[PDB]
RNA sequence: CGAAGGUGUGCUGUGAGGCAUGCUGGAGGUAUCAGAAGUGCGAAUGCUGACAUAAGUAACGAUAAAGCGGGUGAAAAGCCCGCUCGCCGGAAGACCAAGGGUUCCUGUCCAACGUUAAUCGGGGCAGGGUGAGUCGACCCCUAAGGCGAGGCCGAAAGGCGU
RNA sequence: AGGACCGAACCGACUAAUGUUGAAAAAUUAGCGGAUGACUUGUGGCUGGGGGUGAAAGGCCAAUCAAACCGGGAGAUAGCU
RNA sequence: CCCGGCGAGGGGAGUGAAAAAGAACCUGAAACCGUGUACGUACAAGCAGUGGGAGCACGCUUAGGCGUGUGACUGCGUACC
RNA sequence: GGUUAAGCGACUAAGCGUACACGGUGGAUGCCCUGGCAGUCAGAGGCGAUGAAGGACGUGCUAAUCUGCGAUAAGCGUCGG
């Protein structure tokens, strides 16, 4: 009855909230905004922020790892390479969430999320 | 289950008397534009705490 | 001739709904509720015609009671002295006596307890 | 001046629009609308378009004051409605309706 | 489930059809009635 | 200079009722006395139309699954493009018969339909699209069977059959 | 060789659950029987109501059957409501 | 002409005797659904009315305890066919 | 005039109830009829292999339907008003 308990589970299984994560984590970091939902935004960082945490220390088991996580090469190109510096002296807090109101098709609590700087 | 008498009009009125809306009052005032929108939330052309956060 | 009884019936419905206007809910806008409100209206209004006068007189020998026990007499004391001394005077006149003018119905209680002796 | 506009034939149930228009009945203007766009409901959206319209309606018809515009009168009524064929279990057949509403907004200075 | 109208539209001219109609004495009768009663569509075909 | 009808008020009769008038209505109504009824509704699990209730409740139709960026657009979870994720893959792929009868493509729109949004659609409107000596049909022949000149039989209708 | 065996397509419907204003006017899921024969299926044809057909349940004969459906006798009759 | 999506819908201007005749178009009742006003109702139990009845609001009247609207409380009262 | 105590006490309506006014849905009522029903007086009481009744498809400056017409296709020739 959640007692202590953390982790939400957004009407969906173990193996579509993985993917969907997976997918979104890679999407995030490719274009450093993403427009999603307020559940999702909270959940994501739970999953990109350990991500780029991992990311700081560059070696080839670190990318191997990193490379089971979004199961994408060019994502984890992108990672030790350009989010690595960026974030080297930075301890946690990677993201924040940008509330946008709901949306017209089925009112939800609608926010994006972007990294720190961005560089932009 | 169903009914055996017709409910009237007051009976149905006093059970929607607690299905009034609740109307916002007091959203916010922007810093920088000064116009309306949510708490802690940006505006309509993406302005939070003053400093842009979209960039369009 | 075929004849159109739309304009009859109308009128009928109208009058009896004159007659119910403003009991509660249906009973005011319904015609097979409000007609059926309308009689028992009617016999009430007969039951009661009658109930009035009862329930009057109930209220008048109640007051003129009050008013003779203040002055240390039983009502029935009182109305069998009054009935000795040959007054004829009813009890709503008397109950109206007995609240207005207080001097009045002590002039009709020593009258009584002197012709009751 | 009394400022009247209404919009007829809106495709929304009379209890739903409803239970917008008391949240902005008798309110100054400059609020009202803040409620309603900032109103999560179909019908909020409706709504603010009449009240829109009347808007440009007691300027481009009526003098001045936007300012002190307020408005005074508003109800939405049941308007005709469509009757639609619904299938149900074991071939029987439910009369589905679709109700239509008048929202009536009147504005005025005064 | 196999509902009772298969449609087959050899059958239904060869069952129903104007030909099939007048190859009858009764058949002539009910080609009566239909035109008596004016109908647009006297029988099945086309 | 305001008929019928509708909607209120007042007066009046033992009652069904009657009269006057305010407003709406915008063209017929009808005294008195007689005559003829499709002549008076609250019920018949009455019939037809309209509108309530449950109630803004159940439900929104296989637990194969969505996420993001850009674009059009007034508005994008549903439309288009691209990247992923998942599903079928002796099918949820491809080609036909039967059936359907323009649902096919393009342009344009969201009145009604799509169990929601709609810019989308098998929706509305307009235009276009089906090219055979060799495919199929048509055509030659025939099975089961149908019809049937003469014929036999049967009140008639008609039945059988060369 | 088999009216043989296990088991797909296919045919059927024994058990359980769901569904019971359902996705469905008998279905879905998990199981189940037959599955080279007394098998199944496509197309066309024939048997018509006191009749047809029936490995026979008075079962089926257009979501119906101890006498189908439509029209007519017909405004049948009802000591009943 | 304006709002509105180059919509729907609406408001002006104008025609018209009338647009309270706008094509959903003569007259436009009732059930049903609302807006505003007047009164009552959050310690009171039931065919919801009836008899009494304070109070409150409006028209009276030029006073005269009148009428209309509601009905705190109270006796009686278990719908129709 | 102040403190304390005791007693009494309206003004609140989230909503609802009653009356009135103003509206919506609804299409009853009133009025009307190039529509029906029943008759009276007359005609006709049949059409067709010289191809009937009834239909399909075409025919206009035509996209559809109704009506008429039939590749001479909302029609052609002659004789009259
Ligand atoms: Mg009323």
């Amino acid at each position: 009855m959640r007692h202590r308990k953390s982790g939400r589970q957004l009407n969906r299984n173990s193996s579509h909230r993985q993917a969907m994560f997976r997918n979104m984590a890679g999407s995030l970091v490719r274009h450093e905004i993403i427009k999603t939902t307020l559940p999702k935004a909270k959940e994501l960082r739970r999953v990109v922020e350990p991500l780029i945490t991992l990311a700081k220390t560059d070696s080839v088991a670190n990318r191997r790892l990193a490379f089971a996580r979004t199961r994408d090469n060019e994502i984890v190109a992108k990672l030790f390479n350009e989010l690595g510096p960026r974030f080297a002296s930075r301890a946690g807090g990677y993201t924040r969430i940008l509330k946008c109101g709901f949306r017209a098709g089925d009112n939800a609590p609608m926010a994006y999320i972007e990294l720190v700087d961005r560089s932009e | 289950a169903v009914q055996q008498n017709k409910p009237t009009r007051s009976k149905r009125g006093m059970r929607r008397s607690h299905d009034a809306l609740t109307a916002v009052t007091s959203l916010s005032v922007d810093k920088t534009s000064g116009e309306k929108h949510l708490r802690h939330h940006i505006t309509a052309d993406g302005y939070y705490r003053g400093r842009k956060v979209i960039a369009k | 001739a075929r004849v159109k009884r739309g304009v009859i019936a109308r009128a009928r419905h109208k009058k009896i709904l004159k007659q119910a206007k403003g009991y509660y809910g249906a009973r005011s806008r319904v015609y097979r509720v409000a007609f059926q409100a309308v009689i028992k209206a009617g016999q009430y209004a007969y039951r009661d015609r009658r109930q009035r006068k009862r329930q009057f007189r109930q209220l008048w020998i109640a007051r003129i009671n009050a008013a003779a026990r203040q002055n240390g007499i039983s009502y029935s004391k009182f109305i069998n002295g009054l009935k000795k001394a040959s007054v004829e005077i009813d009890r709503k006149i008397l109950a109206d006596i007995a609240v207005f003018d207080k001097v009045a119905f002590t002039a009709l209680v020593e009258k009584a307890k002197a012709a009751l002796a | 001046m009394e400022t009247i506009a209404k919009h007829r034939h809106a495709r929304s149930s009379a209890q739903k629009v409803r239970l917008v228009a008391d949240l902005i009945r008798g309110k100054k203007v400059s609020q009202a609308l803040d409620i309603l766009t900032y109103t999560n409901k179909k019908a909020a959206v409706l709504v603010k378009k009449v009240l829109e319209s009347a808007i440009a309606n007691a300027e481009h018809n009526d003098g001045a004051d936007i300012d002190d515009l307020k408005v005074t009168k508003i109800f939405v009524d049941e308007g005709p409605s469509m009757k639609r064929i619904m299938p149900r279990a074991k071939g029987r057949a439910d009369r589905i309706l679709k109700r239509t509403s008048h929202i009536t907004v009147v504005v005025s200075d005064r | 489930m196999k509902r009772t109208f298969q449609p087959s539209v050899l059958k239904r001219n060869r069952s129903h059809g104007f030909r099939a109609r007048m190859a009858t004495k009764n058949g002539r009768q009910v080609l009566a009635r239909r035109r008596a009663k004016g109908r647009a569509r006297l029988t099945v075909s086309k």
